[PDB]
């Protein structure tokens, strides 16, 4: 109820809410999965050169949890030499992320963050884990404060054909509305080759206005 | 008291059953049916060995340790023995591990029933996170699970499976609501159906 | 953790334990009698929802060549309790290279269930279980409860209404009677309280066959 | 009841973390200033030599402060050896967060309640460093910690620090101050040194 | 462990509030030598006049009063002579008084079992000549001229506060102590109710003799 | 997780251990026992904890000492067990028996390390020993459920042990007792411990310890000779 | 030192020779070898006759504990996959190898299994000091489509090979028959002045 | 010993011998040393046989369980880059010349353990033999029926020299829905 | 070093002997070195190992005689021993125990050694005794085939000799 | 060791660093692989290439790409000061590697070239040539280095090409561009 290995009689344990509600205060990261790519957009971690990050909740442990996703892609490329995929990844981080929930000593998660990577096999694949250890697969996510009020213009895009490069000024559109707003966005697909950058400035001022 | 697993003045964990609470309000509701020749499971399909899958039904992210353990003893069983471990011995080690979370306070229940079918003929395991084991003929687990249990008692295998949660849950679904695996005698290999 | 869960009460009482006794109060009635051709071992087991299995998980587990367990109490902690049963039968196999004494076995399990009442961060078993063998001259009946206290018995009984069925096994059963003839007591003692059965014999363990349990 | 560190607020966040930042209150001030031609460290008597081109000005508990520093010493000699060159700041300051997010993750250990400032020289142009007793940091044009820093920070939304160079932002460092003056000046002319 | 809602440590503040069921110590700093200076704490008659002891050596140039609880002390000062012979076994040179009290604060807010209750005074006179490095139980050493350690040492520093002069002589800032000493006292001092230890510029560190502080 | 930890091994604002009184208690608990001390000898006489007709307490610590367990059963096995392991390393380096003085002081030191560490429950279970060491002849001890430890000439534990041993205090007078008049004061005061005026054959139960012509020998007594005993104490009613 | 086993229609034939010699000096002239590992597989042993022994009682204690555990009496690849594993760890410590013959549903498995760890099934095998001898009879007479009884009459011939022509190997051939059918042991088999008191 | 592995069209035609001998005297004439690590990976062994039992199902283990959470077959320079680790990590208590094939994609594995893509190659200490034969033949412009016929024949020439191989030529043939494994 | 250890049995009663004596190199130490620790043992080979095991095995032997009062079968005591030795399988302790004796009430010989008669040691005995073994002897003829291959074996022998003991074990008598 | 390439070169042009090498990883006297490309690209410019057993090769070309990799998401002379603590730390065990490599990259105007011996030895040098022209190619380079002391983007580029012909003629000529990595 307090301490995270008890249950609450009704059926959930109620620390591992709390450390939800974390993510429910900062504000909103916006992914949107893509005919290709995945621009992450939030008003961002190289995981691994394959892959992107958008962390939402407080920034101390979501530092941590980018170092240990770096950490995952890097074992991966050494024990099988290729390069991570994203449904993979986003189960072993969220292994990790879900075993904090189990035993009382350590404290569950405040953040929730999508990663994704464009990729030749998968295409763009964009997964959000929640500071449960659930991992999905989307076609968008928001996350953060404006949580379903951002959805809703996510879902006013239609994406499964928009391109990448109306997305790029969506991600920055959908931030406004929902939103001074400091800006950032990301590119991951086929044009950034899966390289996990960020938008180009020209653009990414563009965005803004 | 309630809070840390002991037995209460009646002899009963409070914190085993809140888990049994908490596999019913993780709100989804599996059934499976153990056919002569099949053994359909409908509902989180995983396929813990190319032979053997079970759906898990509580918590969403408890199952998937529960699955990866369910994977890691799976090929650890191969790799001591050389053959498919039974149903009936992944459900039992799988059993014994869940009580470790009873035996000790320090870590808690993980609520999700896990419901195994494979051919060791057909096998229509049940596991609780009480530790407790036993092959059904006709489970289901979840939230109308007592609902679908009169359903079964009661009794075209996968129609006994589907028209048991259509009549059950009360609903008409679409084919994407109803997940459906299937194993087959002639298919050992775990597979989901595709109505 | 490290600490134990196991603290005496103001006049010494191992309250944990004490519960861990009535969680024995609950599960299913056993009976077990010594009778001069072989022990004979019973539980009630039941349909339930009538969708069950009753080969699938029997209370009558054989531990070692002739001695066997049946449970009253919680399931679920009786699979564990005889993995280390079966444990320390074959680990003493290949030291003594003998099938281990019944009295041996019952001492060092007694002693596995011991350990949870002194150690940190477990409870007590719940389990208390009939652990009956069958070595040399002579068959042996013992009950192990939760503190890791066992007796040999001529007669016992477990479960929901233990209470009456040690009176019926005291007046109904005395001294000896065929193996079959004190299963006459077993199953009418049960009857005061579907069903396993297992027998110990000189036969190799064994589970009654289910066309002569009828 | 949020009296341990493990534990999360029902109304918010752990409250030993905030706890934490008011045990920065009670250090003295310091204020961190820059220029591309050095970096200004200025604080009333705190400043140390983490490098031989960072330092860092410590405000709060004093313990933590030097805890956190006798391990920044050594990461900073870690760049040093293993690459040869010097240790770039920021990556330094990743550690800090690395090594300060321990506590808020566990029980039974504290958070490190010192907060900093680690302004360095750099090769991207010298940058400061504010460490919150969180794990995050920020990068900053300009920033205050201890006590009373708010009356320094009201004073840097007018300034003019990036153009002047080292002699007149330490002039101005101590009128930011006014709102018994060590000084920490490094720049690509000069080692780190206690002026 | 728990940072309190006002900031600070609690077993800490606890254990500053030791300190004051512990010795009244003056640290007084001549400029020419070092005069660590503390009450006997003898209160019983039949406990021993001479083997009681409060100030202990730690270098040939080093001593170090102690004041809190006592027992205590003694693990730290141990660890601190172990630190001294360490660096000079690996440097040759004779480990420095700001040091010697930085290695000592480096273990005094360990425990992830308890904090030590000790306040400490260490005095050196090294290559800078005298020095004297007071160390709060708070894992805080700081440079002193003149602190005053312990119960009725808040008197003592206010006391402090008005003599304190610029310089100072050996012998006269020796005398200072045995007069402050004789206030923050309940009892009127007698040389068997203080242990005073000094260190002149030149010499190594010296206990003092009873007969002397009489006078 | 800490937070439930009853500590258990905390000192008490009264200045005595809350698990030393509620061991001393559990023995209260406990069924009667008395060991009686003799110069050729030492009882050990023991009380069948119920007399249940269907069920069909000393141990060998050696073949020359011996233990009288009291407070509980699960506890005491693993007190025997400590105490055999003891006894026959003790046997294995020095080749020669130990002397059971010592044998006493090792389990007590095990004892005592429950209750100044660890956050673990002490064992509950006061003990006897009754043996006969080459150094000082016969001798008995009985440990205290805390580390204690006490020669004595005779002593109770169990049940009603004030009462039993303080009617051996003038019962037993020093220094004079042939074996036989240890089996009448072991006889006695048994019988006036229970409220049943006489000890059936299924209460009480003698392991004398005897130096069984120059080779020390322990040896329950034999259920005829327990009757006659028994027969004899009918007829000293 | 000769054993052998050869897989005939119906199951296996093990067979064993009663000696066992420290170098130069015959100390067991009944010497047991074809060890009880399950009711169901048996395992003869060669090379150091102690390390054989007592790894073949770790693997009984082992498989004994798995049938107890399922119920289900064990299969033989799996007899055969731990004393792989088993025969590996060690990196020729254990340098004493099995021959381990046995029948599950699947039916008979007969896998020779050098001391490093190599299992190989075959119809023949044969294993111990006389196993040159032993298999060139082996190879000249057994033939597939081979009966029950004929054998018998295959395994007691092929380790009287190794009982004459080697000399580590002698006495009397025990022969131990694996089927499902019935399981036999055979334990002495085929046989091919007073010091006046007072 | 003789492995022998070709590459192309819809996967490997790849072979090896049957005799596993130690020292002169064979053990063993039926030997398959071609033997599955998956579905599609098939490994060859060279090196000792023993050390070759502990490794190779170790990969079976791993790659089958990098089968199962991936559901996709495992990629071949995977398995092949587990036996570079397991090589690599222990090249001193080890050896193995492995010739990993998968569905196709030659890879080898030098006992020394480097994971180095062939397109076509030879192991053991038979091998050496066949090196003229093949070199000369290998050609861009061959369709699939040739290399079975290629490394049948080039086999038999080896074992001709080699007295370590003998047995029966047992080909693998991998690839896309199907392996013709012929002897 | 070593030492001889003779055994062997006749009819019920069960014949063992030993030589008694060890050496430092080849020079005599002592001309009694106990060597039969009594279901009787006998232990020959290092001194080191000799007295290593029979310690050991004394004491694993008295755990469980204290557990059960129930008597050792001889062949369980074969085990103990057996495994007891084999946990030195990378570093082996050098001794040959033969244990000799009868099975519990039975009245029943078991005689069995370890890595008729078994006869173990430094030795010159196995192809001594194994022709005049008679599968019956009273005990009055077994004292003296053994006190035959012993004395002849052993004289023989270089290391060994210099006094002989002959437990020849019955219930009703047991003459050395 | 097991097999084992060698031959590599390496030396500067102004703006450039070409480094050649040919292509076997023979293993004893006979070549076992005719194949094998032993020039790993670091960084957009710089590179290593490696003589000696190239298990090793493989173990720090995973390894070196490892720590490039973690870097960038987070210059020669550092890729080299790393190596030796390599190649140095494998030695201390006495499980060396038997690699010996050169680092040619050019950075900021200046093309470092290292050298990492096996047992952990290093300097950088202008005109690098690693085994069996760590005695015949050196004086060929060093011949054009006595008469010029620097070399253009044309003369180190011929020295190598003949220097090469001076095993055998499959080599891989990378050149490093004042953009950086090319491979020929």
């Amino acid at each position: 109820d307090l301490s995270a290995s008890t249950f609450s009689p009704d059926g959930r344990v109620f620390q591992v809410e709390y450390a939800m509600k974390a993510v429910e205060n900062s504000s909103t990261a916006i992914g949107i999965r893509c005919k290709d790519g995945v621009v992450f957009g939030v008003e961002l971690f190289n995981v691994d050169r394959h892959v992107g990050m958008a962390v939402a909740g407080l920034l101390a442990d979501a530092r941590s949890l980018a170092d240990i996703a770096r950490e995952e892609a890097s074992n991966f490329r050494s024990n099988f030499g290729y390069n991570i995929p994203l449904k993979h990844l986003a189960d072993r981080v969220a292994m990790y992320v879900h075993a904090y929930t189990l035993y009382s000593a350590v404290r569950p998660f405040g953040c929730s963050f999508m990663l994704g990577s464009y990729s030749v096999n998968d295409g763009a694949q964009l997964y959000m884990i929640d500071p449960s250890g659930v991992s999905y697969g989307y076609w968008g996510c928001a996350i953060g404060k404006a949580r379903q009020a951002a959805k809703t213009e996510i879902e006013k895009l239609q994406m499964k054909e928009m391109t990448c490069r109306d997305i790029v000024k969506e991600v920055a559109k959908i931030i406004y509305i929902v939103h001074a707003f400091e800006l950032e966005l990301s590119w991951v697909g086929e044009l950034t080759n899966g390289r996990h950058e960020i938008v180009p400035k020209d653009i990414r001022e563009e965005a803004e206005k | 008291d309630r809070h840390i697993t002991i037995f209460s003045p009646e002899g009963r964990l409070y914190q085993v059953e809140y888990a049994f609470k908490a596999i019913n309000q993780g709100g989804l509701t599996s059934v499976a049916v153990r056919g002569k020749d099949c053994a359909v499971i409908v509902t989180h399909l995983f396929k813990i060995t190319e032979n053997i899958g079970c759906v898990m039904t509580g918590m969403t992210a408890d199952s998937r340790s529960q699955v990866q353990r369910a994977r890691y003893e799976a090929a650890n069983w191969k790799y001591k023995y050389g053959y498919e471990i039974p149903v009936d011995m992944l459900c039992k080690r799988i059993a014994d591990i869940s009580q470790v979370y009873t035996q000790n306070a320090e870590m808690r229940p993980l609520g999700c029933c896990m419901i195994l079918i494979g051919i060791d003929g057909p096998q229509v395991y049940k596991c609780d996170p009480a530790g407790y084991y036993c092959g059904f003929k006709a489970t289901a687990a979840g939230v109308k699970q007592t609902e679908s249990t009169s359903f079964l008692e009661k009794k075209q295998t996968v129609e006994t499976a589907i028209t048991c949660l259509s009549t059950v849950l009360s609903i008409d679904f679409k084919p994407s609501e109803i997940e459906v695996g299937v194993v087959t005698v002639e298919n050992p290999k775990f597979r989901i159906l595709t109505i | 953790y490290s600490f134990s869960l196991t603290t005496f009460s103001p006049s010494g009482k191992l309250v944990q334990i004490e519960y861990a006794l009535a969680a024995v109060a609950g599960g299913a009635p056993s009976v077990g009698i010594k009778a001069a051709n072989g022990v004979v071992l019973a539980t009630e087991k039941k349909q339930k929802s009538i969708l069950y299995d009753e080969r699938s998980v029997h209370k009558v587990e054989p531990i070692t060549k002739h001695i066997g367990l049946v449970y009253s109490g919680m399931g679920p902690d009786y699979r564990v309790l005889v993995h280390r049963a079966r444990k320390l039968a074959q680990q003493y196999y290949l030291v003594y290279q003998e099938p281990i004494p019944t009295a041996q076995l019952v001492q060092r399990v007694a002693s596995v269930m011991q350990e949870y009442t002194q150690s940190g961060g477990v409870r007590p078993f719940g389990v208390s279980l009939l652990i009956c063998g069958w070595n040399e001259g002579r068959p042996y009946l013992f009950q192990s409860d939760p503190s890791g206290a066992y007796f040999a018995w001529k007669a016992t009984a477990m479960g929901k209404n233990y209470v009456n069925g040690k009176t019926f096994l005291e007046k109904r059963y005395n001294e000896d009677l065929e193996l079959e003839d004190a299963i006459h007591t077993a199953i009418l003692t049960l009857k005061e309280s579907n069903i396993e059965v297992g027998i110990c014999n000189e036969a190799g363990f064994r589970r009654l066959t289910p066309t002569e349990v009828k | 009841y949020d009296n341990d560190v493990t534990v999360w607020s029902p109304q918010g966040r752990i409250h030993q973390i905030e706890y934490a930042m008011e045990a920065v209150k009670q250090g003295s001030a310091t204020v961190g200033l820059k220029s591309k031609t050095h970096a200004v460290l200025v604080a009333l008597k705190k400043i140390l030599h983490v490098d031989n081109h960072i330092g860092i000005s410590i405000a709060g508990l004093t313990a933590d402060a030097r805890l956190l520093c006798n391990f920044m010493r050594q990461e900073c000699l870690d760049s040093r050896f293993v690459f040869d060159r010097p240790l770039p700041v920021s990556r330094l300051v990743s550690l800090i967060g690395s090594k300060t997010q321990i506590p808020t993750q566990r029980y039974g250990r504290r958070p490190y309640g010192v907060g900093l400032l680690i302004a360095g020289y750099d090769d991207m142009g010298p940058h400061i460093f504010q460490t919150c007793p969180s794990a995050n940091y920020f990068d900053c044009r300009a920033m205050s910690i201890g006590a009373r820093s708010q009356s320094a920070r009201t004073y840097l939304e007018r300034h003019e620090f990036m153009e002047c160079n080292l002699n007149e932002l330490v002039k101005h460092g101590l009128r930011a101050l006014r709102e018994n003056v060590s000084i920490g000046i490094v720049g690509k002319d000069l080692e780190f040194t206690i002026y | 462990n728990t940072f309190s809602p006002e900031g600070r440590l609690f077993q800490v503040e606890y254990a500053i509030e030791a300190i004051k069921l512990g010795s009244t110590a003056i640290g007084i700093q001549t400029s020419e030598g070092v005069c660590l200076a503390v009450e006997k704490r003898i209160t019983s008659p039949l406990m021993e006049p001479s083997s009681i002891e409060k100030i202990v050596e730690i270098d040939a140039h080093i001593g170090c009063a102690m004041s809190g609880l006592i027992a205590d002390a003694k693990t730290l000062i141990d660890k601190a002579r172990v630190e001294t012979q360490n660096h000079w076994f690996t440097y040759n040179e004779t480990m420095t008084v700001e040091s010697v009290t930085q290695a000592v604060s480096n273990l005094a807010l360990q425990f992830g079992s308890r904090p030590f209750g000790v306040a400490l005074l260490f005095g050196g006179v090294d290559e800078k000549g005298p020095q004297l490095f007071h160390m709060d139980p708070s894992g805080t050493f700081v440079q002193c001229d003149a602190r005053a350690i312990g119960s009725a040492s808040e008197g003592a520093q206010s006391s402090l506060q008005e003599v304190y002069h610029k310089s100072m002589t050996l012998k006269e800032a020796i005398k200072s102590s045995l007069i402050i000493l004789k206030q923050v006292m309940e009892e009127k001092l007698n040389a068997t109710n203080i242990e005073l230890a000094t260190v002149q510029p030149g010499q190594n560190f010296h206990m003092f003799t009873k007969e002397e502080l009489e006078e | 997780s800490r937070r439930y930890d009853s500590r258990t091994t905390i000192f008490s604002p009264e200045g005595r251990l809350y698990q030393v009184e509620y061991a001393m208690e559990a023995i209260g608990h406990a069924g009667t026992c008395l060991g009686i001390l003799a110069n050729d000898g030492v009882l050990l006489a023991a009380e069948r904890r119920n007399i249940h007709k269907l069920l069909d307490k000393i141990y060998k610590l050696n073949e020359d000492m011996a233990c009288s367990v009291a407070g509980i059963t699960s506890d005491a096995n693993v007190l025997t067990n400590e105490l055999r392991l003891i006894a026959q390393r003790y046997l294995l380096q020095y080749q020669e028996p130990i002397p059971c003085e010592q044998l006493v002081t090792a389990l007590c030191d095990i004892k005592q390390a429950y209750t100044q560490f660890g956050g673990k429950r002490p064992f509950g279970v006061s003990l006897l020993y009754i043996g006969w060491d080459k150094h000082y002849g016969f001798q008995l001890y009985q440990s205290d459920p805390s580390g204690n430890y006490g020669g004595w000439k005779a002593t109770c534990i169990g049940n009603n042990s004030a009462a039993a041993v303080s009617m051996l205090k003038q019962d037993y007078k020093e220094g004079e007792m042939t074996l036989k008049s240890a089996l009448a004061l072991a006889i006695k005061v048994l019988n006036k411990t229970m409220d049943v005026s006489k000890l059936s054959a299924e209460k009480v139960e003698i392991a004398t310890l005897t130096r069984e012509n120059g080779k020390t020998v322990i040896r329950v007594l034999k259920q005829k000779e327990v009757e006659q005993l028994i027969k004899k104490h009918e007829e000293e009613e | 030192t000769t054993i052998a086993g050869v897989v005939y229609k119906d199951g296996i034939v093990l067979g064993a020779d009663t000696r066992a010699t420290e170098g130069m000096v015959v100390a067991d002239k009944n010497c047991s070898k074809i060890h009880f590992i399950s009711p169901n597989i048996y395992c003869c042993g060669a090379g150091t006759a102690a390390d054989t022994d007592m790894t073949t009682q770790l693997i009984s204690s082992n498989l004994e504990l798995h049938s107890l555990s399922t119920g289900r009496l064990p299969r033989v690849v799996t007899a055969n996959r731990m004393l792989k594993q088993m025969l590996f760890r060690y990196q020729g410590y254990i340098g004493a190898a099995l021959v381990l013959g046995g029948v599950d549903v699947t039916g008979p498995h007969l896998y020779s299994i050098y001391p490093h760890g190599s299992t190989d099934k075959l119809p023949y095998v044969t294993m111990g000091s006389g196993s040159l001898a032993a298999m060139a009879v082996f190879e000249d007479k057994f033939r597939p489509d081979m009966e029950e009884e004929e054998a018998k009459n295959l395994v007691s011939e092929a380790i009287a090979a190794g009982i004459f022509n080697d000399l580590g190997s002698g006495s009397n051939i025990d022969l131990c028959v694996i089927s499902k059918n019935k399981l036999d042991f055979l334990r002495p088999y085929t046989v091919p002045y007073r010091c006046e008191k007072g | 010993t003789t492995i022998m592995a070709v590459q192309f069209d819809g996967g490997v035609v790849l072979g090896a011998d049957s005799r596993t001998t130690t020292g002169s005297y064979i053990a063993n004439r039926v030997t398959d040393k071609l033997t599955p690590i998956h579905d599609r990976i098939f490994c060859c062994r060279s090196g000792s046989a023993a050390d070759t039992q502990a490794v190779a199902d170790a990969v079976t283990y791993q790659l089958g369980f990098h089968s199962i959470e991936l559901n996709e077959p495992p990629l071949v320079h995977t398995a092949a880059s587990l036996f570079k680790e397991m090589c690599y990590r222990y090249r001193e208590d080890l050896m193995a010349g492995i010739i990993i094939a998968g569905w196709g994609q030659v890879y080898s594995v030098p006992m020394g353990g480097m994971m180095v893509r062939q397109s076509f190659a030879i192991g053991g200490s038979g091998s050496s033999y066949i090196y003229g034969y093949v070199d000369a033949t290998y050609r861009e412009g061959m369709t699939k029926e040739e290399c079975l016929q290629f490394t049948a024949n080039a086999l038999a020439l080896a074992m001709e020299r080699d007295g370590s191989s003998g047995g029966v030529i047992r080909l693998a043939a991998i690839a896309e829905s199907g392996v013709e494994r012929q002897v | 070093n070593g030492g001889a250890v003779m055994a062997m049995k006749g009819k019920n009663c069960v014949a063992i002997a030993a030589d008694r004596r060890f050496g430092i190199q080849a020079q005599m130490v002592t001309t009694d070195f106990q060597k039969i620790f009594p279901l009787y043992i006998g232990l020959a080979g290092l001194a080191t190992d000799v007295q290593t095991v029979a310690q050991r095995l004394k004491f694993r032997l008295n755990l469980y005689e204290l557990k059960e009062g129930r008597q050792i079968k001889p062949y369980t005591l074969m085990s103990m021993v057996a495994n007891l030795l084999y946990e030195k399988r990378f570093g082996p302790y050098y001794t040959e125990p033969v244990i000799a004796g009868l099975d519990p009430k039975t009245f029943k010989p078991f005689i069995c050694s370890l890595d008729d008669f078994v006869v173990s040691g430094t030795c010159q005995m196995y192809g001594m005794c194994e022709s005049l073994w008679e599968p019956n002897m009273d005990p009055d003829h077994l004292f003296e085939t053994i006190s035959q291959a012993m004395l002849n074996a052993v004289d023989r022998d270089a290391v060994s000799g210099m006094g002989v003991i002959v437990h020849i074990i019955e219930k009703d008598k047991i003459t050395t | 060791p097991m097999v084992t390439g060698t031959s590599v070169l390496g030396v500067k042009f102004e703006g450039g660093v070409v480094i050649a090498a040919d292509m076997l990883g023979s293993y004893g006297s006979l070549a076992r692989f005719r194949n094998i490309s032993r020039i790993m690209r670091v960084n957009n410019s710089t590179m290593l290439g490696a003589s000696g057993d190239y298990a090793d090769f493989q173990y720090l070309k995973q390894v070196l790409g490892q720590m490039v990799i973690d870097e960038e998401l987070l210059s020669p002379r550092a890729i080299h000061s790393w190596l030796t603590r390599a190649m140095y730390s494998r030695r201390s065990k006495m499980n060396p590697l038997w690699n010996t490599m050169v680092i040619g990259g050019y950075a900021d105007g200046e093309s470092f070239l290292g050298y990492v011996d096996m047992l952990g030895v290093a300097y950088e040098a202008p005109s690098l040539a690693t085994g069996y022209g760590a005695y015949l190619a050196q004086p060929l380079l060093r011949e054009v280095l006595e008469k010029q002391p620097v070399l253009s983007q044309t003369e180190a580029r011929d020295l190598v090409e003949r220097c090469m012909r001076v095993s055998y003629n499959r080599f891989q000529i990378a050149t490093v561009t004042e953009k950086g990595v090319e491979i020929e």
